[PDB]
């Protein structure tokens, strides 16, 4: 059986480690452009400041000049649910653009299309984070990235007390270990599909992160498609260069 | 076959609450369950095919007090809903046909014959009575003039929980006397809503002849010791 | 045990300085230890007499018998003379040692065995765990002569809280004798004693004149303070669920809508106690103003059940209360402690009187500090230091047993008020929780990492300053039995999380008995039933605590404070 290996050091790019400017991690993010980064709502609200670094493997060493992606600000959410979970998607406004090196990879912008062939076929996937949506007394070190099957969605409802929605769906393996709330929260459930890769889930917790063995809760940027492209265009071209690239905006994700 | 029914009290065929079981051949198949209160309930062996001699039978469920179990009445400590809803049925006899109010797929065979004074046949002013819900104690309408469609002569949607307050509120009007029994529920001993024949004192009476003109609302208070089990569906 | 590279140094050292001669210059590079260098002079000195042969004594050089004076052993052995274990080395209960566990981390500091740490004066003794006598030796075997040391021990061997008593005896508790009526002073303090109807009189015995479900007492003279009760040995019957029938009287919901204007209860007299009857449950926050903050966010034990608890992050002003003991020099945290009003402060009694450790404070050396956030801050218009003057010790003050009620009560002087940052709290009382027994509300103990240097050590984590929550789930009994080899006694409950593989714990935070305050879902009002004991499960491998069912001792306070106006 596949357990809980940890991340390779060539295709492992999506791994935007969310931190504060002390020591002290939050949550992750998602690399697929230059010009937002998708994550948890949770991750920056109810919560602390943002320091964002891409290509960064570890927190507590550094493998050299790759972690650099500051942020300057953040905005929230319109749908984002602030006492329970739906469609808990944030976008990171970075201020210094980063070039596409070895561990800074790029992906396709997702489709409404990918959205009835992606979920009966690939009934599996991955879940790429460095630990911190159950930062109990599993932190490891090292950036895991376990893989967890896709389950029917009359099995979701009651996976936890709270009502789930068609945007979060199953994606762990059944009641029998612990499947749930792995790697960093705002974790990309990147499933490759066919050529390419298309991120298509968000790890968050639910009432926390206790005896969750049942399934997991992970979003779907398939439906997401208007809030991205409401939040690319409507923003204008770049002014200097992703600055803000751009925070400028409502606080509904416009 | 034989559509044999236990009123009233609900049996437990293969860990499953159930109250009937019509099959054939005699299916090897046992239930149990435990009693409830004392009463005189029904077995109703209503086999329309099997009829032209007879086959009736009830329960007489007496009182011997050996073991008490630990069954609550309401439910514990956080459920409920004590709410003023009660159910207003006024057995009318609203001009109904077997053809819907202008038919889109033109049933000419009961339009243009008994619907209405075509080839002189019925008429148009029918009894057909029918058992609705209204919204308040009018007795003349309900949420809508007409019906809801959805349902037509048939029921209209009907939910219960703890507490649930079924106080059907029946007022027969038309030219026999009605009345109301939903499918294995366990009342009062002041309320009949069921074909009982259980005539004791006046403490535990139950009549439920209601002649056209007089009102009669059988209360009683659904619980928790009414609901199925956990792994059928939510509403049965 | 892998590879020929480990397993040297066993047949290294063999005829080069066992019989031979050798000093520090002659036989040192032929040993071959970078780690262990400096434990080894300590390993292979043991043979006070001679090391010789090898194939013989093998004493002071692996580890088996104890020739010479005992200072090591190598076997799993935890059996002693009485069959509870000796004291672990990395915590310091119920005594304290010479040594703790920063001297010298490289010699195992772990395992109770039967080790020496000071001088030898017969064997590997020990600390004994009882507070009886203070050392219990071990009877680890000796090479040579194999005699036995110390003889060992074979150790082979009216209901309703008692209402309707009629037995004849007068059997005080600590040392507190009582004469009769025929004396002199027959009616001393009996101006406001509630008296009740139950047991009748008699000369000079153990009597219940007042009718309390407790205990019995008399009335004594020594000094004029407080006054000592009689025990019995009853039965261990404990107070659980009722097997007579099998039904209940509880409610069935009270419907959501804050619907209580004021209907709380009263139990003392303003006269001879002071406030704290009517100012509670009313803190200037997000209580009037029907508002929730990031305080209570307790919904089902549903939620997704319970794995690994961790200690989330905490917020200033969420933690008004705050009753702790200081001393004024030096400055250093003691253990937790409470307050019911503004004059007589309780709290715990393991903390202030310890005959083995030979410090016994009189009334100038115990402080106290109400309302604080951190440690290193320091204000003054939020707060205000207080002072002690009064001491009273408990009657029932057997803590030689199992700690049996240690709950110490003094007495505050100083006027002081009572804003946002000191909020005072009522006690409920018996006309409201008569038939409650399905319920088990907690309460709010907080604090911060005071615990972890009062009785271990716990190296990882010093002084937080983040106020950690202290959860007391409640537990059935058996959960305690199978898998725990101590007894415990059914006055007392257990409070732990089950293990599963070996994983240690982290719920033993806050402070050694920090207040238990309760707020009463009925009129939304915080209460105060309970005082949380001495708390256990992070020195062993993840074990349960001890808590004694202290609910009552609500009116021995009413009976001792008629002496404010004599």
């Amino acid at each position: 059986i596949v357990g809980g290996q940890e991340c390779k050091d060539g295709e492992c790019p999506w791994q935007a480690l969310l931190i504060n400017e002390e020591n002290e991690g939050f949550c992750g993010g998602t690399i697929l452009s230059e010009f937002y980064i998708l994550t948890a709502a949770h991750c920056l609200y109810q919560a602390k400041r943002f320091k964002v670094r891409v290509g960064d493997r570890n927190t507590e060493q550094e493998e050299g000049g790759e972690a650099v992606h500051e942020v300057e600000v953040v905005i929230k959410h319109n749908r984002f649910t602030k006492e329970t979970y739906d469609f808990d998607i944030a976008v990171l406004r970075l201020k210094t653009p980063i070039t596409f090196r070895m561990n800074v990879a790029p992906a396709c912008l997702p489709e409404r299309d990918w959205a009835e062939s992606t979920l009966m076929t690939q009934k599996t996937g991955i879940v790429s984070g460095f630990g911190r949506t159950h930062e109990k007394g599993r932190q490891s070190t090292r950036l895991k990235m376990l893989e967890v099957p896709y389950v029917d969605r009359n099995s979701c409802k009651l996976s936890s007390s709270f009502i789930i929605t068609q945007n979060m769906f199953c994606a762990g393996y059944d009641t029998k270990q612990e499947d749930a709330c792995q790697g960093d929260a705002g974790g990309p459930h990147v499933t490759r599909f066919k050529d390419t890769y298309f991120v298509t889930g968000i790890v968050s917790w639910g009432e926390g992160c206790a005896r969750k063995g049942k399934y997991g809760i992970y979003t779907k940027v398939t439906a997401f498609l208007k809030w991205i492209d409401r939040s690319m265009k409507t923003r204008g071209l770049p002014k200097a260069k992703s600055h803000a690239p751009e925070v400028i905006t409502s606080s509904p994700l416009k | 076959l034989f559509s044999i029914h236990f009123n009233g009290q609900v049996l437990e065929q293969n860990h499953h609450k159930v109250s009937a079981i019509t099959l054939v051949s005699a299916t090897s198949t046992t239930a149990n369950m435990t009693v409830g209160p004392e009463g005189k309930w029904i077995i109703s062996s209503l086999t329309p095919k099997h009829l032209q001699a007879g086959m009736q039978a009830y329960i007489d469920i007496k009182n011997c007090p050996k073991k008490t179990r630990n069954l609550k009445k309401i439910t514990r400590e956080q459920r409920r809903h004590m709410k003023r809803w009660e159910y207003f049925i006024a057995a009318e006899e609203v001009i109904w046909d077997y053809a819907p109010v202008i038919p889109a797929n033109m049933d000419k065979k009961y339009r243009s014959q008994h619907l209405d004074n075509f080839s002189n046949q019925i008429g148009k002013h029918y009894k057909k009575v029918m058992y609705t819900q209204y919204e308040d104690e009018s007795f003349t309408k309900h949420t809508v003039n007409p019906n809801m469609k959805e349902d037509g002569i048939l029921g209209p949607i009907i939910r219960a929980q703890v507490r649930d307050t079924l106080k059907i509120v029946f007022k027969n009007m038309a030219s026999r006397p009605y009345s109301i029994y939903p499918h294995g529920v366990t009342f009062s001993p002041y309320e009949d809503e069921v074909n009982s024949s259980f005539t004791s004192g006046r403490n535990n009476t139950m009549i439920r002849a209601v002649q056209p003109g007089e009102t009669y609302t059988y209360k009683w208070n659904i619980l928790e010791f009414d609901e199925p089990t956990e792994n059928d569906a939510q509403c049965l | 045990a892998n590879t020929f590279l480990e397993e040297v140094r066993k047949g290294n050292l063999e005829r080069e300085c066992v019989e031979e001669t050798c000093s520090y210059e002659e036989a040192f590079e032929a040993l071959e230890s970078s780690t262990a260098t400096d434990v080894f002079w300590a390993k292979y000195t043991a043979c006070e007499t001679a090391r010789t042969p090898r194939d013989k004594l093998a004493a002071c050089l692996e580890g088996n018998c104890a020739e010479g004076l005992g200072t090591n052993y190598r076997g799993h052995v935890n059996i002693t003379r009485s069959g509870i274990e000796c004291q672990l080395w990395r915590s310091r209960y119920p005594h304290k040692p010479e040594i703790n566990s920063t001297t010298h981390p490289g010699a195992d500091l772990q395992e109770n065995f039967c080790r020496n740490p000071d001088s030898s004066t017969t064997g590997p003794w020990c600390y004994t765990t009882d507070p009886t006598v203070r050392r219990q030796e071990c009877s680890i075997p000796v090479c040579g002569q194999d005699q036995v040391t110390v003889a060992m021990t074979p150790r082979s061997e009216v209901p309703d809280r008692g209402q309707q008593y009629q037995g004849r005896l007068a059997v005080t508790t600590h040392g507190l004798p009582c004469l009769a009526w025929a004396s002199a002073q027959a009616k001393a303090l009996s101006k406001h004693q509630d008296f009740n109807s139950a047991v009748q009189l008699v000369e000079n015995f153990c009597r219940n004149p007042d009718g309390d479900e407790e205990g019995v007492w008399c009335y004594v003279a020594g000094k004029p303070g407080d006054f000592g009760y009689c025990d019995l040995n009853y039965c261990e019957e404990a107070v659980e669920e009722e097997t007579g029938d099998g039904l209940d009287e509880d409610s069935d919901r009270a419907i959501e809508g804050r619907t209580a204007t004021s209907e709380y209860q009263t139990f003392f007299n303003p006269r001879t106690f002071g406030s704290g009857e009517a100012d509670c449950g009313l803190r200037p926050l997000f209580e009037k103003k029907s508002l929730e903050d990031k305080t209570e966010r307790e919904l089902l034990e549903s939620y997704i059940d319970g794995r690994i608890v961790e200690g989330s992050d905490a917020e200033i002003g969420m933690s008004p209360w705050q009753v702790m003991l200081f001393r004024k020099s030096p400055q250093e945290l003691l253990c937790g402690a409470s307050l019911i009003s503004d004059r007589w402060v309780l709290t715990a009694a393991h903390c202030l009187l310890y005959p083995p450790w030979d410090k016994n404070f009189t009334e100038n050396d115990l402080l106290v500090r109400i309302g604080k956030h951190s440690r290193t801050r320091y204000e003054r218009n939020i707060e205000k230091i207080s002072m002690l003057e009064k001491i009273y010790i408990h009657p029932r003050y057997n803590w030689r047993e199992n700690l049996d009620r240690d709950i110490a009560l003094m007495k505050l002087k100083k006027p002081v008020a009572f804003s946002d940052y000191i909020h005072p709290v009522c006690l409920p009382d018996r006309e409201t929780a008569a038939s409650l027994l399905q319920a088990g509300y907690k309460g709010r103990v907080t604090g911060w990492g005071n615990l972890k240097e009062t009785w271990t050590a716990n190296v990882g984590k010093g002084q937080p300053s983040v106020l950690q929550v202290v959860n007391l789930p409640i537990v059935e009994r058996p959960v305690c039995k199978d898998s725990t080899r101590i007894r415990i006694t059914d006055n007392m409950f257990c409070a732990g999380y089950k293990p599963d593989e070996g994983k240690r714990g982290d719920a033993c935070e806050g402070d050694a008995g920090g207040p238990f305050v309760m707020k009463s879902p009925f009129n939304n009002r915080w209460y105060q039933m309970g005082i949380v004991s001495w708390g256990e499960g992070c020195d062993r491998d993840g074990k349960y605590g001890f808590y004694t069912h202290v609910f009552r001792l609500k009116k021995w306070i009413q009976k001792v404070i008629d002496q404010f106006g004599e």
